[PDB]
């Protein structure tokens, strides 16, 4: 139509439509008026130049008005004048910086000074929670943000299709020297190489893999060889058990385990010319192994065994207890007079569990 | 960790075409908005375009709407920017950016950048 | 126009502390948010922290919450970053950045950067 201040005939799209009063005003009488009231008047004078029909003398409409006017102000006037608007807003209205929100959906930034925990972006008109910034659904009403996100994650189809492979990766691998973490299952090669420190360690027990002639453990018999030392409940040893025997240790302690899905999709890192690339495990997924391969299904069972601090020595036979005694106590056991195999077994078990604790660096949950 | 790698920048004459790509990894790509921003020589960072998690919605700066087209391939974890009718004013380093739900920022990661010169 | 100069970078032992500073000029310091971003080896830029014009609000990336403290001295036009319990993963070039209110740009300029490496 025409500008409401000076009457200059313009198309509607070449003026500023004041949100409050819907008066059309050219860029020059917009920029001039609001720049002046900033540099020569007080913030309550920043009404519409045509009508003054923002009733800015009651704190009811005061904050909503400026939150919207800030949008048209930012676009039409120049920096130090727009910064003067924020100063006088802080010093005259808010007594603090205005709360500026960034819309996660459309990248727009806007001042939000209202009570509600959900905010509508003035650009995309989509509403989000002001704390977690996720899209607002009524499921979030009356619920904490963690409740809400823990809800969306446990309802996304692509997350549940991944099955137990997600559980194995959220079981991270933390390098015990540089404390770098990896969202990797421990896979089938316990010898891990961390990248920032080059430190070599077992991903199941976090014990060091010693180079040649570097192992300080007493009575070690492979000191001239690359190796590490593992507790009896580390995946390095427990991966040699059948899934049946690992399930037997769990069942004897009433620990549940999956056998069906809730090739193998466990994510691994392959070295390509430009970095690392996620190659899904892809190995066979046998029946009763809950969608994983045997290797990753055993890692999943050892995960539950370690999380509950279950002791595999409770299932050791005499031969296993004797091997464990030579390995961790550094003495060859010997039966005593009057002992039968059960009493000999019970004695070796007591001494072992009393003297050699389970893995002291194994992650347990 | 999060990585964003741009490619496809180069030298083009005015009125030419160019297609940038951004390979992302280290986060659930389909769960975040993605954006393109650019820094012309000696000037300040300028927003170019944003795309919603599934690409249902696209947003463009006024200077580039209708000339640029943003898109994404969630199956490939890749974000694209199709640039047509390039102008001299489009000379800039172009950065892809990952949307963020953390308080105080619209994005929490930017890539290394790709240089674009328009003769 | 805008100029931003970082200082305080160096070599730090694991678990150590370091305080970065950023001297700014060429713009109305009190009228803008200020931010820190960082470039880890082989990556681009990662947002670290933002502080509101007078410091009413401070925001931190999740990886740094509780360990880092952002602050500013508007009288000196200087921005600070107090870094505690540093880890190897904190190794990066740290950049001072001038905030902006325009859509898609929380900052429109960042400085030259100061390198911080955490040994071991
Ligand atoms: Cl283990
Ligand atoms: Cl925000
Ligand atoms: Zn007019
Ligand atoms: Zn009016
Ligand atoms: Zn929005
Ligand atoms: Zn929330
Ligand atoms: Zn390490
Ligand atoms: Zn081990
Ligand atoms: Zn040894
Ligand atoms: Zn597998």
């Amino acid at each position: 139509q025409e500008c409401a201040v000076c009457g200059w005939a313009l198309p509607h799209n070449r003026m500023q439509a004041l949100t409050s009063c819907e008066c059309t005003i050219c860029p020059d009488c917009f920029r001039q008026h609001f720049t002046i009231a900033l540099k020569e008047k007080h913030i309550t004078d920043m009404v519409c130049p045509a009508c003054g029909r923002p009733d800015l003398t009651d704190d009811t409409q005061l904050l909503s008005y400026f939150s919207t006017l800030d949008i048209q102000l930012r676009e039409s006037l120049e920096p130090d004048a727009y910064a003067l608007f924020h100063k006088k807003l802080t010093e005259g209205v808010l007594m603090r910086d205005p709360k500026f929100l960034w819309c996660a959906q459309c990248s727009f930034g806007f001042i939000y000074e209202r009570e509600q925990l959900e905010a509508t972006c003035p650009q995309c008109h989509q509403t989000f929670c002001v704390r977690c910034k996720r899209q607002w659904e009524e499921q979030h009403r009356g619920r904490s943000c963690e409740d809400f996100q823990n809800w969306k994650r446990m309802n996304d189809p692509e997350y549940q299709a991944q099955g137990l492979a997600m559980y194995l990766q959220e079981n991270g691998i933390d390098c015990p020297k540089c404390k770098f973490s990896y969202a990797l299952a421990r896979g089938g090669c316990m010898h891990f190489h961390c990248t920032q420190c080059r430190h070599q360690f077992c991903s199941g027990c976090y014990n060091a893999f010693y180079a040649k002639n570097k192992c300080p453990e007493p009575n070690c018999r492979v000191k001239k060889s690359l190796h590490g030392h593992h507790p009896r409940d580390c995946l390095f040893y427990l991966r040699d058990w059948t899934a049946l025997r690992l399930q037997k240790l769990l069942q004897d302690n009433n620990v549940m385990f999956n056998t069906e899905p809730p090739g193998c999709r466990v994510i691994e890192q392959k070295e390509v010319p430009n970095g690392l690339r996620d190659e899904a495990c892809g190995k066979e997924t046998p029946a009763g192994y809950a969608g994983l391969c045997q290797a990753h299904y055993k890692e999943y069972l050892v995960s539950l065994i370690n999380a509950h601090s279950l002791d595999p020595a409770t299932l050791y036979e005499v031969e296993e207890l004797e091997t464990a005694t030579e390995r961790y106590l550094h003495v060859r056991p010997q039966p005593l007079a009057g002992e039968d195999p059960p009493a000999y077994q019970a004695r070796l078990l007591q001494k072992l569990t009393e003297e050699v604790p389970l893995g002291q660096s194994i992650p347990r949950r | 960790e999060v990585q964003l790698l741009e490619s496809g920048g180069g030298l083009v004459q005015p009125g030419g075409s160019l297609r940038l790509s951004c390979a992302a990894s280290g986060f659930t790509f389909r769960g975040y908005s993605m954006a393109w921003v650019r820094q012309a020589p000696g000037k300040g960072l300028e927003w170019v375009s944003t795309i919603s998690p599934i690409g249902t919605y696209t947003y463009y700066a006024d200077s580039v709407k209708g000339r640029f087209t943003i898109s994404r391939d969630n199956s490939k974890n890749t974000l694209y920017l199709q640039m047509n009718s390039l102008r001299a004013e489009d000379t800039a380093v172009y950065y892809c950016a990952k949307g963020s739900y953390s308080r105080g920022t619209p994005f929490d990661y930017w890539g290394q950048g790709t240089l674009v010169t328009v003769s």
